[PDB]
C-alpha cells in the first residue's frame, strides 16, 4: 500500500494562509516532511500519525496525526532558544540512521529539564554534529600542521598555531573541551562544564566552524 | 498568467485555479475591472497602524482613536485576525497591540520584525496587559518572553487562560490540554 | 474600512469563497507587496481584454482561433462537443482525442431559461458535412443527457456519424460502492467480447 | 493498565475492518455501559450468523437456504449468468432492479501477489453452469485486478458455447467531464456507442 | 430479500454507536467470509468481558478486580477526588500523568429531558468520600449538562468539608485565536490567569 | 438534522462546484444546497439535510436514490418535464396532495405515449388543486354567459361583443368548460385534437402569464 503510518518529533512547521499546515518531522527511519490541510501537530512534540504517499501529491499528505509525548518547558526562554537550535540541526544533518532520531531527542529532553541548559546545547551540539560525521579537527593546526593548535581559526572554524594566528588562544577549559570533547561520554560530558566566563569564545568557536561545514 | 497568479494565492490549487480563471473569463469588463479596483484601493489607500499594529486607513484604527475605549488594558494578539475574532466575543473594550508575527529562531524571525520595541512605550505605570498571542509553542514563547521583558514596567500581566474549549468532553481531548486545564482550574468551593 | 470592505466583500463575490475565506484572503493579501497585488490586477485584465470567445467553436482563445481549429495537424473527421471549455481541456488530458471539439457553452435547462439559442449550437451545423463524426461530450446530468439527445435527434439529417460517449462504473471502482442508476447503464451498455 | 478481559475485547474489536484502534477502544468502553441482554444477544446473533447461514451452491451468494432465494425463484432466467467479485455486488446489482437473470460470485479478484489464484476464487464450478446459447456477463470491478479476473474469464469461457459480455467501462450518471479522471475519460471516449 | 440471520446480525451490529446501516451491512458481510475460530472468539471475548469485568466500588471505574488498580494503588492520595462522566474520561486524564489523585466516575451527565436525575448517576455513594480537609476537582465536560451537572455538584457538595474546583475552561493546545469559537475566546480572555 | 423524501423540482451550480437545489416534498417544497442520487434533476430522492442558524440554507448530508426517470431526458417528454417542475415550484410553497400529483405527472409524462397531452391536463390540475381556476362561465368584461373568445388582458374567457379574436374551436371549449371537473382517467380519454391543441397552449400560456409570476 501507498498509505504508512511513522513514529515522530516535530522539528519544522509552518503555514500558508489557505489554513494548511506544512511539516517537517524526524523519525528514525530519517527525516520526513509530510503536508496536511487544516496532537494538534505542535512544534518539538512527539507525534506519531499516519501520512498517505504517491505519484498524486510529491509532498506527503495527512490523514490522522496523534501525541505520544510533550515537552512544554522549552517555551521559557531559554530551553527555547536552544531547543529552536537543537532542531535546526536535527534538520541540517540526519537526511532523511535512528541513532541521531534518539540522540535529538535526547537532547530536547535534557534541554527541557536539566538546570543548565546552555551546556546541554552545547555538548549535544557537538554530538550531533559528530554522529552525523562533521568532526571538530583538533591535533593538527589547519594551515601548517603543527600539533597542539590552540588558537581561534576565522576561515576555516578550525584551530590554528600561535605562530599562525591573528587572535589569542581559546582558554584552557574551552580547549580541553574542544580536544576531548567528542570522546567523551553525555554521562561524563555533563559533569566537565566550561566555566560560564569561558563559553562565549567556545560559542563564538563552534558558530563559524558550522557555518563553514554546513 | 491570470491562472498561475491564481496558483499564486493561498487555498488555490492547479484545478481551483482553472475552475477560478474559467469562470472569471465569464464576467463583464465591470466585475473583472472594479476587482482589480477593490484591489489596489487596497495595496493604496490602507497601511500599518503605529500605535498597535491593527490594519486601517485613516491615521488611526478604530480601536486606538475611538475615546469610548479604556485605556488601562492592551491586549496582544499574533495578528489581525486575531484583533476580530476577539472583539467578536463581545468580551473586551480595551485596547488590541498586534505583534505583526510570532517569535521562531528556526524560521529566523526576531522580535525585531516583530513589533514588541513599539509595545513597550504603550505600557504605563499600573495597566494590565494580557497576553493574546496563540497556544501553540511559538506563541506561548512569544507570551513567556512578553512577560518577563514586561514586568519591569508597573503594568500587570495576564495571559488568557488554557484550559478545555466550551462544549467538549475530555475524553476526546488531548493529553496536553487536559493536564493543563488540570493544573489551571480554578477553585470554587473552598471550606 | 470602507474600501477594505471593497476588497473583501469583492472577495465573497467570487465562488470558493465564503465570509472568513474572504477576510483570510483580504488579510493575506495586505501583506503583499505593490509589486504582487498590482501584477495581480495586471494578469487579471489582460485575461479580460487580450483574449476572447472563439467564433468556429466556442473555446477560449487570444488570437483569431484556437490551438485546435487552426493547427493544421488535427483530423477534420469528427467533431467533439463539450459542455464547456473545462471539459475541452480534461479531454485533451486523457491523450485519447486529436480532433475537433465544439463548445456549447452551456447545457439546455427551460426552467433556468437556457435555450439553444444562448447555446452554441446553430454555429454547430455548417461544421458538420457529410459523411463525418460527431461526438457529444456534453455531461451526464439529465441536462446534459437531454442536450444530447437533442443534439442527435437533430444532426441525424446531415450525413455524419453520430457516437456519445460511454454511460458505465469509472475506471478502477467496484460496484458494490457503485450507485444504482450507473450500475444498471453499465449493465445495459454491456460490450459482448466471446460470440459462439 | 486495563483488566485483561478489555485487553481481549479490544484486541477482537479492531481486527474487525473499519475499526481503528482508538475506535475499538471507545467501542468496548460503550460496549461495557450497555445492559447484559444487548452483549449475549449480539453474541448470540454473531455465533447464530456463523452457524446458520452459508454460500449457495449454484451461484454462491449467501443464504440460510439450499439455494439463495435469486437461484430458486422461478421468475429469472437462466439464459444469462452475471458474474461477480463479492456478496455486496449482488445485492447493489439488485438494487439496479435492472437485472432479471442469475449470478455467480467468485468471492475475490485474481491477485497473484498476494497468492490468489482461481484455485481460490469459485472459478471451478461456474464452468458446468454455461453453456451453449447463453449470456455470461462479466460484472468484476473496474479494479485492474478486476479487469484481469474478467479477462482470464473470457478466455477460460471461450471453448464452452455461450455469449461473452462486459459492463461498459466509461462516465457514470450526473458527472462533468471537468471532473472526471483522465483514465476513465479515454475509456468512455474510445468506448463510444455510435447511434446515427 | 436477506436471510433472516443476516438480518439480525446485521441490526445487532448497527445498534453499536458508529455503525451506519451500510456500515452494518459492509461489517457483517465481511463478517461471513471470516473463519470460525474468528468469529467463536470475537463472540467469546464479548461474552467473556460482559461476565468478567465490572465497576469498581469505590470511583464507578472498570475493573475485574474488586477495586480498580488506581484505588489499590498505594502511591495515589486520597487526599483528592476527580470526578468525570465517563471512564474513557479517567483514561484520558491518566494519559496526561499530571493528575496522582483518585477518581469518581458517574456513568452520567444530568439530562433532565432525557430523564436523567443524579437517582441515575452514581452522585449518591460519592458522597461519603468526601470530607474535611480534601479537594474535589469537578471534571464534567464543557457540555451545558456537564457544567449543570458540575454546579449541582458543587452545591451537593458544599455542605461536606472539601475544597472545590473546576478544570479550567478556554483555549487548547496549539490553537489560534482566529480560528476559535467566540464562547471558548469569551471564556479563556475573562478566565485568564494574571502573573505580574 | 432532519431526513425527508423528495423530488427534485430544481437544480443549480456556482462554479465552486456547489450545486444548490430545490426539492419537492409531501412536507412541502424544500430549497437545500450541498458543497461537492448524485442529485440528478427529476430523480426521486431521499436524504439527510442539516438545518440551523449556522447556516441559514439548509446543508446536505446524505443523498440517497429511490426511483427515477432517464425517459424525461428525450426531448418531448423532456420540455413537458421542466414545465411541470416549473408548476411544482410556482405553487406549492402547501399540501402532499399537490406533491403526488406532480410525481404523477412526472410519471405520466414518462411513459404516457401522448406526452403533449399528460402536459396539457396535469397542467391544469395542477394549477387548479393549487386553487387557480380558469374562469369560464362568466365573460371577462360584461359578464355575459358561455363566453368562446380568446382574451388577452386577463387570460380568460371574452364573449363575441367584448372579443377581438375569434372563439376557441369547441374541443378547446368543451375540454376549458369541463376542465377541471374530469377525472385524469376520464380526461385522459377526451384528448384535444391535435390540431386544436395549439389554440389551447397559446390559451394556457396567458391565464397563467396574468395570474403567475
Ligand atoms: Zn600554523
Ligand atoms: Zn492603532
Ligand atoms: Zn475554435
Ligand atoms: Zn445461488
Ligand atoms: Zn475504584
Ligand atoms: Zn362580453
Amino acid at each position: 500500500s501507498r498509505t504508512a503510518n511513522r513514529s515522530g518529533i516535530v522539528i519544522r512547521r509552518r503555514v500558508t494562509p489557505a489554513g494548511d499546515i506544512i511539516v517537517t518531522l524526524l523519525t528514525p527511519q530519517g527525516k520526513l516532511k509530510a503536508i496536511a490541510r487544516g496532537s494538534s501537530l505542535n512544534l518539538f512534540h512527539h507525534v506519531g500519525v499516519q501520512v498517505y504517499q504517491g505519484p498524486h501529491n510529491d509532498l506527503a499528505s495527512v490523514k490522522q496525526a496523534v501525541l505520544e509525548g510533550a515537552l512544554p518547558t522549552l517555551a521559557e526562554p531559554e530551553r527555547y532558544a536552544f531547543a529552536h537550535l537543537m532542531a535546526e540541526f536535527a534538520d541540517a544533518l540526519f537526511q532523511e540512521s535512528e541513532q541521531a532520531f534518539d540522540l535529538f531527542a535526547a537532547s530536547l529532553r535534557g534541554v527541557a529539564h536539566q538546570p543548565d541548559p546552555e551546556w546541554v546545547a552545547l555538548v549535544m551540539s557537538y554530538k550531533l554534529l559528530g554522529l552525523a560525521g562533521v568532526i571538530p579537527q583538533t591535533a593538527r593546526c589547519a594551515r601548517c600542521g603543527a600539533p597542539d593548535p590552540e588558537h581561534p581559526d576565522p576561515l576555516g572554524g578550525q584551530l590554528l598555531c600561535s605562530k599562525c594566528a591573528a587572535l589569542p588562544p581559546y582558554p584552557p577549559a574551552v580547549l580541553d573541551f574542544l580536544r576531548h570533547a567528542v570522546r567523551r561520554t553525555v554521562r561524563a560530558s555533563f559533569e566537565q562544564p566550561v566555566p560560564s566566563a569561558d563559553r562565549p569564545a567556545l560559542w563564538r568557536a563552534l558558530e563559524k566552524f558550522v557555518t563553514v561545514q554546513v | 498568467s491570470l491562472i498561475r497568479e491564481l496558483s499564486r494565492l493561498p487555498g488555490i490549487g492547479p484545478a481551483s485555479a482553472q475552475a477560478l480563471a474559467f469562470h472569471l473569463f465569464e464576467q463583464p469588463r465591470e466585475d473583472i475591472e472594479r476587482l482589480a479596483s477593490a484591489l489596489l484601493e487596497a495595496k493604496r489607500d490602507l497601511h500599518v497602524c503605529p500605535i498597535c499594529f491593527n490594519i486601517t486607513d485613516a491615521e488611526k484604527c478604530d480601536v486606538c482613536a475611538d475615546p469610548s475605549r479604556d485605556q488601562r488594558t492592551i491586549c496582544v494578539v499574533e495578528e489581525p485576525g486575531d484583533v476580530i475574532a476577539l472583539e467578536r466575543s463581545g468580551e473586551y473594550r480595551g485596547l488590541y497591540h498586534v505583534l505583526h508575527g510570532v517569535l521562531s529562531p528556526m524560521n529566523g524571525v526576531g522580535p525585531d520584525k516583530l513589533h514588541i520595541k513599539p509595545l513597550l512605550p504603550r505600557v504605563g505605570q499600573g495597566m494590565e496587559v494580557i497576553l493574546a498571542t496563540g497556544t501553540t509553542v511559538e506563541g506561548d514563547a512569544t507570551a513567556l518572553y512578553l512577560q518577563r521583558l514586561l514586568e519591569p514596567l508597573g503594568a500587570a500581566i495576564s495571559r488568557i487562560a488554557y484550559g478545555v474549549p466550551v462544549g467538549g468532553s475530555l475524553e476526546y481531548t488531548d493529553e496536553v490540554t487536559l493536564g493543563r486545564a488540570l493544573t489551571g482550574r480554578q477553585t470554587v468551593s473552598k471550606p
